[PDB]
RNA sequence: ACAGUGCCAGGUGGGGAGUUUGACUGGGGCGGUACACCUGUCAAACGGUAACGCAGGUGUCCUAAGGCGAGCUCAGGGAGGACAGAAACCUCCCGUGGAGCAGAAGGGCAAAAGCUCGCUUGAUCUUGAUUUUCAGUACGAAUACAGACCGUGAAAGCGGGGCCUCACGAUCCUUCUGACCUUUUGGGUUUUAAGCAGGAGGUGUCAGAAAAGUUACCACAGGGAUAACUGGCUUGUGGCGGCCAAGCGUUCAUAGCGACGUCGCUUUUUGAUCCUUCGAUGUCGGCUCUUCCUAUCAUUGUGAAGCAGAAUUCACCAAGCG
RNA sequence: GCGGAAUCAGCGGGGAAAGAAGACCCUGUUGAGCUUGACUCUAGUCUGGCACGGUGAAGAGACAUGAUCGUUUUUUCACUG
RNA sequence: UAAAACAAAGCAUCGCGAAGGCCCGCGGCGGGUGUUGACGCGAUGUGAUUUCUGCCCAGUGCUCUGAAUGUCAAAGUGAAGAAAUUCAAUGAAGCGCGGGUAAACGGCGGGAGUAACUAUGACUCUCUUAAGGUAGCCAAAUGCCUCGUCAUCUAAUUAGU
RNA sequence: UGCGAGUGCCUAGUGGGCCACUUUUGGUAAGCAGAACUGGCGCUGCGGGAUGAACCGAACGCCGGGUUAAGGCGCCCGAU
RNA sequence: GAGGUCCGUAGCGGUCCUGACGUGCGAAUCGGUCGUCCGACCUGGGUAUAGGGGCGAAAGACUAAUCGAACCAUCUAGUAGCUGGUUCCCUCCAAAGUUUCCCUCAGGAUAGCUGGCGCUCUCCGCAGUUUUAUCCGGUAAAGCGAAUGAUUAGAGGUCUU
RNA sequence: AGCAUG
RNA sequence: GAGCAGAGUGGCGCAGGAGCGUGCUGGGCCCAUAACCCAGAGGCGAUGGAUCGAAACCAUCCUCUGCUACCA
């Protein structure tokens, strides 16, 4: 028989995702000293749609 | 799955549009076969909790 | 049928008619070092799957019974294999059949 | 210090691989086994002889149902005797087998091959020859001996399985048995292994591969050695027509019919067969169009009616025209 | 039965007309696609053993009639390299 | 062969908390889903809306627990033997053993008697299964018998309703 | 009564058969299917059956003469 | 002035005539009639996925006129119990479709039938024949007042029921 | 515990 | 046509040394009926054979029910 689509997904040929549009990864800022034992602030700048 | 031929479907096939197999299948299973409900502990309508 | 447990036939190694005991004789355990079963190991061994046949196809129900006579004489312990023709149900030393009496 | 990796071991594993999926056959399939055997017949008075020809049987059973010896006679019938009788047991007479001998059938058998007792294990060990199928190969089965050791009987004798015709199985592998046996390799000892000879574990497709389907998505080599459509022989069946005359026809066998029987024709039904056609003769119906046949519905000419007229039945020449 | 040069335009009766070593059926100890309760395998995967693979402390043990000491099997807790 | 097929929104199951689920890869601290995180990813069935979704866990699957007799490989342990070897105990997963599950594959009877004219038979007895086809629907694109029976459509209908 | 016999090697093709008088099984029957004996066709031409694989006669080197077989002798067409 | 909204151009497609053509304009075209035409829309270029693989709103569809496993070269002059063909003359001899065995029935092995080469002898032996003796047979015929198995009709007896 | 009918 | 299965108390069934529940009859309880209690009766489809002996085993008939009857 043949390999079967649930089967060809895994080799990401035209199953891979459509990634230009998308704005970056969400993602914590990384931890330090200053998250560590006090805190920093930050202003919220924008919010947009990926 | 059951709408094609069986070379390129375990659930395909027939002159009529039926799975002719139990749905439910083991854990390990080969890639391939590992088609349908996956190790199913239970199945049907949910009748509660 | 039905044998009785002592025959009194012919000794080979006594030249004579001597008294033996009867006993059915049964098939002995393989060896794990005979030559064709070390032959078949070492070709059974790797890859190629099963190699001799086997055998599917029985038709015979019944095995020709073998009877082991040892013979009672006390150094003489001669021992022959002597087959009877084939029977679904057999016995040793039965009780004798007596006729004229209600059943 | 477990995930994990390396290597082994067990399980699962049509996800994937390789392969197989008997034969015979009034085409093949389904059915059956006519595939290994036995009895009667076919079978044509030596032997041999075919079909999915007829009637059957077999893959067993037997410590005796094998081997001797002795003593008796069976099936059935008649006549009698308390319960007793259609049928229990006893007695006499007749009784060529009309019984029995494990089973299918055929043959054979009466101081026995049958029945009842006594003793037993010739159903044991061994080398050759021969018959049956046959290629004069094998197996199986069988027959005459010969050499041991025995059984039985007073003895002559008889007996190495079943009164005869069936009841069974190679190479390779394993297993048991046998010898003060041979080899186990530079020599020696002991395990082990391998030899030699005889049994067993089985191939029923029975001279003996280890083996499931589907393809209407299909392919190749061929086949008229082989089906489906047409043609050919045949005519059971289908259709049509005669001969006889029980009865019907209120009378009256035959105007019209015609049972029980029996003789044909036809190839517009269906079968039966498989002769031509598989390196292709375009399958059912409808349309269109021509011609031909008569086993005559109507029309022309006639004969008979249970033909008053009318209408309607039977028949004759007749296919010109509808 | 009969038959008479050479031809033109039509025609679809016949050449069992032409095309394609019948695609139906059967045979072949020829195949392929597919399926599974066919036979024999196999990737993957589950589980066990040995190695990488160390440091302690307790428990249950085999040991060197009770206990001690030092050899090892295993369970648990803890450590890090 | 354009369709009644496929897809579709809707509905309903199943697996997965990341050393994970599904899958690729000859191979590596390889790779896709993944610039992802259950309102997600992956795997199936049915097929808008309306109204419903009956019974069966015996079979075949899938699944949860590992202590009763069980069985169960390699390695390790012990013993006997001159040794090869043999024997014994011990004993993983998996099968058996015990639960669940059908919006998993699937399945869902027969025979007799009886109501005051007949005819049906609500009713009764009985053999039986895991359950004996519930709600609905039809000579249907599903009914052989069959051109079923009645009505309508027509002068006449194997058609249609 | 007739006739020269015995014996050894090596060996190809064949292993689809068919028909007829008498015997004969299945079948209603068949240009059907299956057997026995002998002879044919296949492998074979020739005279006759108008025509025909197997029917009747007769078997074959190239020719001359004669005579016959089976079948024939109105004409086709040799012979009343 | 909304809508996977309607009619309908361009575009995209391909219903019916089962029209044209069917050694064609053409190895799929032509005419009229058709479907859709703001969207799951049409389209160039770039780019990724490659053969037991790809891709598939799923027809076993498409993958360079090739797809139920592309194309190229090689292994390879692959195998065939099956078709077809098999090249000069004359002379002599001249068959078989039968037996047994075989996964054998379109094929082989084996015996038979044939030919070739001889040799040992001859100028006693043999025979698809009759005769004279001697056995063997159970078919045609016949028989049922003889056995077995059928089967028709009358008689005469009796107490045997 | 079970207790139908005129 | 070929294959298979089943014939037994009035009606549904079990089953080598003739029964079950229901139905029926008789007596109880009851004013009486059904319910309940105590008892009784009622019979291997046909033929032949094997077996000492069979409803059962083996064959042949007479009914009945199911499965097939493809491919062109
Ligand atoms: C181009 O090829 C064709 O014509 C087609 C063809 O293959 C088609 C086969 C099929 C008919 C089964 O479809 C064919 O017709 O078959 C054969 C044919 O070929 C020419 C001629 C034959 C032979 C003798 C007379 N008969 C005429 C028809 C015919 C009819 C049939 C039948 C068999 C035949 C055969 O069996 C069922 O009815
Ligand atoms: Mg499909
Ligand atoms: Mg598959
Ligand atoms: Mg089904
Ligand atoms: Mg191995
Ligand atoms: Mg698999
Ligand atoms: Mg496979
Ligand atoms: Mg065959
Ligand atoms: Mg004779
Ligand atoms: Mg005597
Ligand atoms: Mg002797
Ligand atoms: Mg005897
Ligand atoms: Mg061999
Ligand atoms: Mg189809
Ligand atoms: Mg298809
Ligand atoms: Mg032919
Ligand atoms: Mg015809
Ligand atoms: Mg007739
Ligand atoms: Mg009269
Ligand atoms: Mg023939
Ligand atoms: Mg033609
Ligand atoms: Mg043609
Ligand atoms: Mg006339
Ligand atoms: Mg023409
Ligand atoms: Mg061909
Ligand atoms: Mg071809
Ligand atoms: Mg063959
Ligand atoms: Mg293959
Ligand atoms: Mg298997
Ligand atoms: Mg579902
Ligand atoms: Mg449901
Ligand atoms: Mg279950
Ligand atoms: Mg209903
Ligand atoms: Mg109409
Ligand atoms: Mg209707
Ligand atoms: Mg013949
Ligand atoms: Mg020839
Ligand atoms: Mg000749
Ligand atoms: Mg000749
Ligand atoms: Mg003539
Ligand atoms: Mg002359
Ligand atoms: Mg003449
Ligand atoms: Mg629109
Ligand atoms: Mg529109
Ligand atoms: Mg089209
Ligand atoms: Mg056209
Ligand atoms: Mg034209
Ligand atoms: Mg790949
Ligand atoms: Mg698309
Ligand atoms: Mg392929
Ligand atoms: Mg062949
Ligand atoms: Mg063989
Ligand atoms: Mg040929
Ligand atoms: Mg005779
Ligand atoms: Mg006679
Ligand atoms: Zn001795």
């Amino acid at each position: 028989g043949r390999v079967i689509r649930g089967q060809r997904k895994g080799a990401g040929s035209v199953f891979r995702a459509h990634v230009k549009h998308r704005k970056g990864a969400a993602r914590l800022r990384a931890v330090d000293f200053a998250e560590r034992h006090g805190y920093i602030k930050g202003i919220v700048k924008d919010i947009i749609h990926d | 799955g059951v709408a094609m031929n069986p070379v390129e479907h375990p659930f395909g096939g027939g002159n009529h549009q039926h799975i002719g197999k139990p749905s439910t299948i083991r854990r390990d299973a080969p890639a391939g076969r590992k088609v349908g409900l996956i190790a199913a502990r239970r199945t049907g309508r949910l009748r509660g909790t | 049928v039905n044998v009785p447990k002592t025959r009194r036939t012919f000794c080979k190694k006594c030249g004579k008619h001597q008294p033996h005991k009867v006993t059915q004789y049964k098939k002995g355990k393989d060896s794990l070092y005979a030559q064709g079963k070390r032959r078949y190991d070492r070709k059974q061994s790797g890859y190629g799957g099963q190699t001799k046949p086997i055998f599917r196809k029985k038709a015979k129900t019944t095995k020709k019974i073998v009877l082991r006579l040892e013979c009672v004489e006390p150094n003489c312990r001669s021992k022959r294999m002597l087959a009877i023709k084939r029977c679904k149900h057999f016995e040793l030393g039965g009780d004798k059949k007596r006729k004229g009496q209600v059943i």
